RNA sequence: GUCUAAUUAAAACAUAGCAUUGCGAUGGUCAGAAAGUGAUGUUGACGCAAUGUGAUUUCUGCCCAGUGCUCUGAAUGUCAAA
RNA sequence: UAUAGUUUCUUUACUUAUUCAAUGAAGCGGAGCUGGAAUUCAUUUUCCACGUUCUAGCAUUCAAGGUCCCAUUCGGGGCUGA
């Protein structure tokens, strides 16, 4: 047949994210001596939206230790941080919004964000808008924390993994709608091209696995196998269950 | 034997002697004649009258011109050949693909003068 | 523009104040108060630390 | 001479002594470059068994390529 | 005096900045000393066999001293005085038709890798050295056993650089004695009587025992915590 | 709002909204002859990917036997090479 | 159910091989001072720290000091400060 719209956007050369606007990365600081055997002090100078992301984000300061420079870093925003901020980060640090305690240090219940998966990937859990892991409990021989993570998921991760507390700010967000086309569009258009969606049933079957036909149906049923293959993978892929939910997540 | 201090994390290439040469062979054996001279930067004079309406009025001289030349070496040669300490110099590239200098001289000089002086009017 | 900054002279540029041309002179009122009080913080806050600790 | 016992040596291509150098060995090479100049030969018996006379002009290479 | 006053800094955690301290361990090297050091870890990491490891066992430096001194007794000639001696010699065989003996005999030492080999294979040789630190192993690992059984006692010396040294050569990895004067000969003989009882009475069991297999710093300090605290009473 | 430039501008596509599915990064989807390669990703479940339906209001019934997708393995079924 | 050999499922251990990720390859590990607790059952048994938190300041010149030298002179160098 022909190849088709995900077998193209592996190629990436018109759906790369757009970067213009972007202030780089949001990253935690590196793990280097004292966020392990202490704690340092950074100026929140400014909060700033980042285009195409919902959140947004800070820019603060700290000074290298090494060096007589003030080196910068932009992190996400919790909600509850302003300007004009003095952001403790470190193991010896203290437990209050924008503090960048280990989740080793800090105890059940807690509410955190920005968090690592391993120590040194600098910001990986919890990154977007209204987005928050929970802490549920430690086994600090053989240094380890369970959390909770907002899929519900309760993963198990080292206890080094520093994590930044708060609530991601930029909640509510998808809860007002949009109206309109042109507002889907100036999203999509600076997050990634990806929008209009077609559908396939209203391609040919050159073009889609369920085009043609002279009435718009699928006609073969739309629930993948996971060992399918690039070109069989549109549809509804490696489900269990199908059509309305009624109940609950049961988890 | 002890070791050494090192402030740095870094390792760098040490800055060893930049030695220079030393040629067994001269490499092309003659030193190439000057390329560029006077005789080769300008081929003639302009003839036509709006050169002639050039060198009557504004104390002018219009030459064809290498198109590897430039100002430097236009001024240079004129003070060699004709003994003319030129104030300005001018330049474009005819379409018909040649060099065109416009010389403004100064007043202790006169273009008329020095053109008949040259024999061409 | 900036090339005419380099033009003009030292007068034309800043001001005869400690930070002159770079930050607001209520700024500067308000960094110098910063700084005088938070050292004479510290020194006190040193000297507690110490007698308590030396009682202790 | 030497390169008898060198050469039959390395006929016992299984032994500890040589399968241990062998892991030496292949560590060092991966560890390098993929094609780099060898001064020395690691086996000169088979060097000077097919041609390697050492003398000025006489040039190692060893190299890596992929299997399969 | 009175004007100057100690100041002294705060080099601690977040207070201030921090001096040019000392970090050769921490530096990023280049890769042939990565190699280099990477490499003689590997080496003693692994469980070396038997034949290597019954290497590693080089003399004292005291006889080592001793066998220097006496080779270098044993030296051989260099092309200088070779080249004179080869000038008294050819007027001499065409003066007296000497048979090229009117120049001595020679009695030195005998470098090379085949010749003592052969010399060996005949048993014509009173000492061998050997060489610990040559990079194809396989090149000498066999000779300790030649030796033994053959019966001439052979000593791994430590440094190929200075054999080389000894025989006028960059490096030579091995030297031999198969002909000493009276001199010194019960100096050779009590020489290789602690060659032998350090070497040849010995290598069967270093040739029984497996060497290598030590740890680094932090691995053992690590294995024997786990053993104060498994042990303790 | 967009399309069959040069016979079809429409009821077609899109759309917002509804719903479903996969994925916790040792990953999901996709790419690449390979590769110390790559797009999503300067990203992290209020997100990326794949589908269907098509504003709002109201309402979405019964069938899991078939075909698919999926979860069991407690099993004398079948059961390749080595 | 008990045997001398023979095979195979499982659990975990070692780092070096392999693999992942950072980093301008900076504070690794061990031991140790200096303090707190420890009950020391004899001397410490081990554990905790082992310079920073009202404030949108500032922190740089092989660090000042102290200390030992030099050739004192314009100053120069080492230990500690760490
Ligand atoms: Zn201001």
């Amino acid at each position: 047949g022909r190849v088709i719209r995900n077998q193209r956007k592996g190629a990436g050369s018109i759906f790369t994210s757009h970067t213009r606007l972007r202030q780089g990365a949001a990253k935690l600081r590196t793990l280097d001596y004292a966020e392990r055997h202490g704690y340092i002090r950074g100026i929140v100078k400014q909060i700033v939206h980042d285009s195409g992301r919902g959140a947004p984000l800070a820019k603060v300061v700290f000074r290298d230790p090494y060096k007589y420079r003030l080196r910068e870093e932009i992190f996400i925003a919790n909600e509850g941080v302003h300007t004009g901020q003095f952001i403790y980060a470190g193991k010896k640090a203290s437990l209050n919004v924008g503090n960048v305690l280990p989740l080793g240090s800090v105890p059940e219940g807690t509410i955190v964000s920005n968090v690592e998966e391993k120590p040194g990937d600098r910001g990986a859990l919890a990154r977007a808008s209204g987005n928050y892991v929970i802490i549920i409990g430690h086994n600090p021989d053989e240094n380890k924390t369970r959390v909770r993570l907002p899929s519900g998921a309760k993963k198990v991760i080292s206890s080094d993994a520093r994590g930044v507390i708060g609530v991601i700010a930029g909640g509510g967000r998808v809860d007002k709608p949009l109206l309109k086309a042109g507002r889907a569009f100036h999203k999509y258009r600076l997050k990634r091209n990806s929008w209009p969606k077609t559908r396939g049933v209203a391609m040919n079957p050159v073009d889609h696995p369920h085009g043609g036909g002279n009435h718009q149906h699928i006609g073969k049923a739309s629930t993948i196998s996971r060992g399918a293959v690039s070109g069989q993978k549109a549809g509804l892929i490696a489900a269990r269950r199908t059509g309305l939910l009624r109940g609950s997540q049961k988890t | 034997k002890a070791l050494k201090v090192r402030t740095s994390a870094t390792f760098r290439l040490p800055k060893t002697l930049k030695l220079a040469r030393a040629p067994k062979y001269a490499s092309k054996a003659v030193p190439h004649y000057n390329r560029l001279d006077s005789y080769k930067v300008i081929e003639q004079p302009i003839t036509s009258e709006t050169a002639m309406k050039k060198v009557e009025d504004g104390n002018i001289l219009v030459f064809q011109v290498s198109m590897k030349a430039n100002k430097y070496q236009i001024k240079k040669a004129v003070k060699e050949l004709y003994e003319v300490d030129v104030l300005k110099v001018n330049t474009l590239v005819r379409p018909n693909g040649t060099k065109k200098a416009y010389v403004r001289l100064t007043a202790d000089y006169d273009a008329l003068d020095i053109a008949n002086r040259i024999g061409y009017i | 523009r900036p090339r005419q900054y380099a033009t003009v002279s030292k007068t034309h540029k800043t001001v005869s104040r400690a930070y002159g041309g770079s930050r607001c002179a209520n700024c500067v009122k308000e960094r110098i108060i910063r700084a005088f009080l938070i050292e004479e913080q510290k020194i006190v806050k040193k000297v507690v630390k110490e007698q308590t600790e030396a009682a202790k | 001479g030497a390169y008898k016992y060198l050469e039959e040596l390395q006929r016992k291509k299984q032994s500890d002594v040589l399968r241990f150098l062998q892991r030496v060995r292949v560590w060092e090479y991966r560890q390098k470059n993929v094609i780099h100049r060898a001064a020395r030969p690691t086996r000169p018996d088979k060097a000077r068994r097919l041609g390697y006379k050492a003398k000025q002009g006489f040039v190692i290479y060893r190299v890596r390529v992929r299997r399969g | 005096n009175p004007l100057t006053h100690s100041t002294p800094k705060n080099f601690g955690i977040g207070q201030a900045v921090q001096p040019k301290r000392n970090l050769s361990r921490y530096v990023k090297w280049p890769e042939y000393v990565r190699v280099q050091r990477q490499k003689k870890i590997l080496s003693i990491r692994l469980k070396v066999p038997p034949t290597i490891a019954q290497f590693q066992y080089t003399l004292d430096r005291n006889t080592a001293a001793e066998t220097f001194k006496l080779f270098n007794k044993y030296r051989p000639e260099t092309a200088a005085e070779k080249k004179e001696r080869l000038t008294k010699e050819a007027a001499a065989v065409a003066e007296g038709k000497s048979k090229q003996d009117a120049s001595p005999k020679p009695y030195a030492v005998k470098y090379g890798l085949n010749h003592v080999v052969a010399l060996i294979e005949n048993k014509k040789a009173k000492l061998v050295l050997i060489a610990n630190d040559v990079d194809p192993i396989e090149l000498v690992v066999f000779l300790p056993a030649l030796c033994k059984k053959m019966g001439v006692p052979y000593a791994i010396v430590k440094g190929k650089a200075r054999l080389g040294t000894l025989v006028n050569q960059k490096t030579s990895a091995v030297a031999a004695l198969t002909e000493v004067r009276a001199e010194d000969e019960a100096a050779l003989a009590k020489l290789v009587s602690t060659i032998d009882a350090n070497f040849a009475d010995k290598y069967d069991e270093v040739k029984k025992h497996w060497g290598g297999g030590i740890l680094g710093n932090k691995a053992q300090a690590k294995m024997d915590k786990r053993a104060k605290n498994s042990d303790s009473a």
